[PDB]
RNA sequence: GCUUGAGUCUCGUAGAGGGGGGUAGAAUUCCAGGUGUAGCGGUGAAAUGCGUAGAGAUCUGGAGGAAUACCGGUGGCGAAGGCGGCCCCCUGGACGAAGACUGACGCUCAGGUGCGAAAGCGUGGGGAGCAAACAGGAUUAGAUACCCUGGUAGUCCACGCCGUAAACGAUGUCGACUUGGAGGUUGUGCCCUUGAGGCGUGGCUUCCGGAGCUAACGCGUUAAGUCGACCGCCUGGGGAGUA
RNA sequence: AGGAGGUAAAAAUGUGAAAA
C-alpha cells in the first residue's frame, strides 16, 4: 500500500517474458507480472496476450496502493510490447514516462550461438 | 548535397560545437553520408570528432543516464 | 529507446520503430557474425537493389499503355 | 624515416652540394644510415613484421648499388667502403 | 630464474633449480640469527608423533620481524636474503633511526625501495596499517587476526590476499582457498603479494633431495603388516577395506573441522 | 615541439582546487618552452554522461605547441592524481586560437 | 655518354600499416542487500536443468576479463595471411603537382631465406561469455541428430612450434600496346570563388558491355585482347597426392 | 512507389537385364 502518487516500474521484458514487479526507483516492490504464472504455456508463452492480461494483474488492487500513473522502463523486445502497458493507459492508467531502455553494447563479450 | 571545401572551406574539429551536434541524432547514431550526402574524407573527419568529444563529454556512449 | 509525449499520449502510437526497425537491431545484432557470408548476402540484394536501379531504366520503351 | 636534415647533412658531408642528394655515393650513405636509423626499432618490440621488411628491401638497394658503382669504378668502390665502412 | 639442468647422470636428469641471482649472495646478518635445533617429530615424551621428520642440513633461525610496530620511522630495504626456514625470500631492512630488521618480501621489491610502517605510510608493496585505512579490492599478505599478534595469514611464497569487503569493524577477507573469513579491521597487513612466487615450480627431481630437506620416507599403508596399519596384510594388494588413517580414522572425504567457536568469523567455506 | 592541444575538465569540487594547481600546470606548460595559445575556463556547463560521480563539472582547456617530452610529463603527473578528470591530447592541425567554444 | 627505363631528395595527401601503453562506457555477467509474488525456462510442443532459504524480475553498491554498436561504404592500408572506438609514443609503404640530382645501377628467378587464417601442440599465466570432449529431456522404426537446459579444453596475453586451407580476384610477376558508357575516388591544372560549379588531370576501384578472343560460359584497358622477358606446373580416371 | 517489420512439426526404402 504505503499511499503514494506515482511510481517507478522497471519492466524486463525478455523474449518469452514481460517481467515486471511493481517497482520504484528506491526498489519498493509489491505487484508481480508474469506470462508463465498468467496460465498461457505451450505456443502461448512468447504471446503478447499473456502479457496484457498479466499486466492487469499487475495493477490488481493497485487503487488502494496510491499508485496510478507508473514509470514504465521496458527492456527488451517483449511479448506485447504495444499493447501490455497500452491496455493499461486504455483502461485509464497513464504513464508517467515510457523509457525503452536498449541495452545495447559496443559488441564486446561474445554472443552464444543457439539456433544453430 | 551541401558547401563543401571546394568551395565552403571549413574545419572538422570537435572544438566547433555546432557543427558537430548536427550530424548526430537522439537514437545513439552519428548520421550516416548515404542520406545527407557529406564527403567521404571529411566524413572520416566527422567520424573522429564525435570519438573525441565523446571523450569530452560533449556526447556521451548512450543515450539513457 | 523512447517514446513518451507525456501529456497528450494515451496510447502506445509507435511507428517511429515501424518506420526504422522495431525489432531490426535486437533480432540481428544479439548474435551470431560469423565473419565470413553476410557481405555476399549484402551483395546480393544490392544486385537485386541493381536490379532494382536496372529495371527502373528499362520501363521506357512502348509498355502498349 | 631519415628525417630531412640528417639526409642534408651527409649529402654535403659526402658530397659536393645538398642536390648530390641522387648522386651514387650518396645514395648509398643514406641508405647504410636507414639501417642505422631502424637499428633501435628492431633492438625493441620484436614483432614489427612489416618493418623489418622493409631494411631487408633496403640493403639489396644497398648491395645492388654497390656494385654498380663498383662495375664502373674499382677505386671509388674500395674508396666509398672506406669512407663508410661497409662491404663487411 | 627458472632453469632445468643437462641429464649428465639419473638423479640429475628431472631437477630444476630455483636460481635467483639477486639473492645475496654473502653470510647472515648476525644479531638477527638464532639457533634452532630439530626435532625429529618428538614431543616431550621423546615418541614421534608427526612422521616423515629426521635429518636435513643443519639450519638457522632467523628472527623474522613480524609485527611491525616499529612505525613512523622509514625502512631502507638494504639487501634479499635467501631464508632455509621460510619458503618466501626475506629481506634486511635498514629503519632510519638504525635498526636492523628481517621481514618478509614482497613480490615487487628491490634492494633499496624505501619502505614505511603505520597508519601514516601511503598503498605501496611492502607497506604495514590497519585494515580500515587501506582500500577494499586492494592485495595484501602478511595478515595479523588478534590486533598485535605478528601476521599469520599470507606468509608463503607466491601468496596473496584479497579484501573483499570491509562492514564496519569487521573485515572480510578473500583467503587463498577459496574461502572468506572475517578479521577485525584494526589488524595489520602488509601490501602487496609474497615475492619469490616461482618456488612451485621447484622440482626436487631425485630421493636425497628431499632427503636433506629433511623429510625422511613414509611408508604405503597396504605394504605394512595388519596390526601396524588397518590396511595391509592379506595376499598383498587385496583390498577392500575403505581408507583409513593408520588411528582408524577415515581419510579422503570426512571433514574434520571441529572449532565450533570460529565459525562466527567464517563466512563461506573452503571451495 | 608538437601544435598538440591538451585539454581537460574538473568536477565542481576540484574546480576550486585545481585553479592552484592551474597555477602548477601553467608553470609546467610554459616551463618547458611550450608556447600556449589558449587558456580556457568554459565554466560549468552539464556533463554528457555521469564521470565518476554526477554531472555538471568545470572544462579547462590548454591548446599548447609544446615538445613532447613535458607531454609525456603531463599524462604521467596524473597518473597519481585522478583528482583532476583526465587530460586528452590532440595532434597538431598548427593553429592558435577558436574564442570560446 | 644523354635521356623518356630505373633510382634519390624536396614538399604536401590519406589511411583497422606494425607494436607497446593507458582509457572509457555499455554489455551476458559473479560477490549481496533491498523488497517481492510463484514459477523461471525452451520450443514443433513437452521436459531433465531451475526457484519458496525467497529465482526470473527490481533499482542503488561492488569485481572484471575480453571485444569496440552508429560511424562503415564492391571504403582504406599492407605482398599475402590479414588488419577495425579513443589517445600520444618509436616505426612501414604507397600516391600526387612540379623542380634539382647520378645516368641503364634494371626485369624474373632453381637453391636458400622470411612472413605465413584457424585448428592443434609446448611452458606459464588467465577464465567473464561462447563452447569441442562430456550430461540429460524428447522427436523418433535408429540418435553417438536438429530443437533444449549444464559444462571442460580451447578462445586469452607473452614466448615458442606447426607451416596446412575454397592461402581463391579458382587468373604468376614485369613492361609495352588496343573503341566506350556509368558509379565510387583522392592528390591536383585552368576558368567566373560568379552560385548546388563549368572544364580536366592522374593513382586505384565497381558494374554492364565493343572489336577481338573463348569449347562455351564469360573475361573484356585491373583482360582470359595484341606481343615480349622469365620462373613454376600438367600429360586419361582410380590407385594417390598414398607406399 | 524507394526503405521496413512480418513467415510455417517429424515424412524412409523399392538390390536386377530391356536404346533404329
Amino acid at each position: 500500500r504505503k499511499q503514494v502518487s506515482d511510481g517507478v516500474a522497471h519492466i524486463h521484458a525478455s523474449f518469452n517474458n514481460t517481467i515486471v514487479t511493481i517497482t520504484d526507483r528506491q526498489g519498493n516492490a509489491l505487484g508481480w507480472a508474469t506470462a508463465g504464472g498468467s496460465g498461457f504455456r505451450g505456443s502461448r508463452k512468447s504471446t503478447p496476450f499473456a502479457a496484457q492480461v498479466a499486466a492487469e494483474r499487475c495493477a490488481d488492487a493497485v487503487k488502494e496502493y496510491g499508485i496510478k500513473n507508473l514509470e514504465v522502463m521496458v527492456k527488451g523486445p517483449g511479448p506485447g510490447r504495444e499493447s501490455t502497458i497500452r491496455a493499461l493507459n486504455a483502461a485509464g492508467f497513464r504513464i508517467t514516462n515510457i523509457t525503452d531502455v536498449t541495452p545495447i553494447p559496443h559488441n564486446g563479450c561474445r554472443p552464444p550461438k543457439k539456433r544453430r | 548535397f551541401c558547401r563543401f571545401t571546394a568551395e565552403g572551406v571549413q574545419e572538422i574539429d570537435y572544438k566547433d560545437i555546432a557543427t558537430l551536434k548536427n550530424y548526430i541524432t537522439e537514437s545513439g547514431k552519428i548520421v550516416p553520408s548515404r542520406i545527407t550526402g557529406t564527403r567521404a574524407k571529411y566524413q572520416r573527419q566527422l567520424a573522429r570528432a564525435i570519438k573525441r568529444a565523446r571523450y569530452l563529454s560533449l556526447l556521451p556512449y548512450t543515450d539513457r543516464h | 529507446i523512447k517514446v513518451r509525449e507525456n501529456e497528450p499520449f494515451d496510447v502506445a502510437l509507435r511507428r517511429f520503430k515501424r518506420s526504422c526497425e522495431k525489432a531490426g537491431v535486437l533480432a540481428e545484432v544479439r548474435r551470431r557474425e560469423f565473419y565470413e557470408k553476410p557481405t555476399t548476402e549484402r551483395k546480393r540484394a544490392k544486385a537485386s537493389a541493381v536490379k532494382r536501379h536496372a529495371k527502373k531504366l528499362a520501363r521506357e520503351n512502348a509498355r502498349r499503355t | 624515416s631519415l628525417s630531412t636534415e640528417a639526409t642534408a647533412k651527409i649529402v654535403s658531408e659526402f658530397g659536393r652540394d645538398a642536390n648530390d642528394t641522387g648522386s651514387t655515393e650518396v645514395q648509398v650513405a643514406l641508405l647504410t644510415a636507414q639501417i642505422n636509423h631502424l637499428q633501435g626499432h628492431f633492438a625493441e618490440h620484436k614483432k614489427d613484421h612489416h618493418s623489418r621488411r622493409g631494411l631487408l628491401r633496403m640493403v639489396s638497394q644497398r648491395r645492388k648499388l654497390l656494385d654498380y658503382l663498383k662495375r664502373k669504378d674499382v677505386a671509388r668502390y674500395t674508396q666509398l667502403i672506406e669512407r663508410l665502412g661497409l662491404r663487411r | 630464474a627458472v632453469v632445468k639442468c643437462k641429464p649428465t647422470s639419473p638423479g640429475r636428469r628431472h631437477v630444476v633449480k630455483v636460481v635467483n641471482p639477486e639473492l645475496h649472495k654473502g653470510k647472515p646478518f648476525a644479531p638477527l640469527l638464532e639457533k634452532n635445533s630439530k626435532s625429529g617429530g618428538r614431543n616431550n615424551n621423546g615418541r614421534i608423533t608427526t612422521r616423515h621428520i629426521g635429518g636435513g642440513h643443519k639450519q638457522a633461525y632467523r628472527i623474522v620481524d613480524f609485527k611491525r610496530n616499529k612505525d613512523g620511522i622509514p625502512a631502507v630495504v638494504e639487501r634479499l636474503e635467501y631464508d632455509p626456514n621460510r619458503s618466501a625470500n626475506i629481506a634486511l631492512v635498514l629503519y632510519k633511526d638504525g635498526e636492523r630488521r628481517y621481514i618478509l618480501a614482497p613480490k615487487g621489491l628491490k634492494a633499496g625501495d624505501q619502505i614505511q610502517s603505520g597508519v601514516d605510510a601511503a598503498i605501496k608493496p611492502g607497506n604495514t596499517l590497519p585494515m580500515r585505512n587501506i582500500p577494499v579490492g586492494s592485495t595484501v599478505h602478511n595478515v595479523e587476526m588478534k590486533p598485535g599478534k605478528g601476521g599469520q595469514l599470507a606468509r608463503s611464497a607466491g601468496t596473496y590476499v584479497q579484501i573483499v569487503a570491509r562492514d564496519g569493524a569487521y573485515v572480510t577477507l578473500r583467503l587463498r582457498s577459496g574461502e572468506m573469513r572475517k578479521v577485525e579491521a584494526d589488524c595489520r597487513a602488509t601490501l602487496g603479494e609474497v615475492g619469490n612466487a616461482e618456488h612451485m615450480l621447484r622440482v626436487l627431481g631425485k630421493a636425497g633431495a628431499a632427503r636433506w630437506r629433511g623429510v625422511r620416507p613414509t611408508v604405503r599403508g597396504t605394504a605394512m603388516n595388519p596390526v601396524d596399519h588397518p590396511h595391509g596384510g592379506g595376499e598383498g594388494r587385496n583390498f577392500g577395506k575403505h581408507p583409513v588413517t593408520p588411528w582408524g580414522v577415515q581419510t579422503k572425504g570426512k571433514k574434520t573441522r571441529s572449532n565450533k567457536r570460529t565459525d562466527k568469523f567464517i563466512v563461506r567455506r573452503r571451495s | 615541439m608538437r601544435h598538440y592541444e591538451i585539454v581537460f575538465m574538473v568536477h565542481p569540487d576540484q574546480s576550486e582546487q585545481v585553479p592552484g594547481m592551474i597555477e602548477r600546470y601553467t608553470a609546467a606548460i610554459t616551463g618547458a618552452e611550450g608556447k600556449i595559445h589558449r587558456l580556457e575556463d568554459w565554466g560549468r556547463r552539464q556533463l554528457a554522461y555521469p564521470i565518476n560521480k554526477l554531472h555538471k563539472a568545470h572544462y579547462v582547456l590548454m591548446n599548447v605547441e609544446a615538445p613532447q617530452e613535458v607531454i609525456d610529463e603531463l599524462e604521467t603527473t596524473f597518473r597519481f592524481n585522478d583528482a583532476v578528470i583526465r587530460s586528452m591530447v590532440m595532434r597538431t592541425k598548427h593553429a592558435v586560437t577558436e574564442a570560446s567554444p
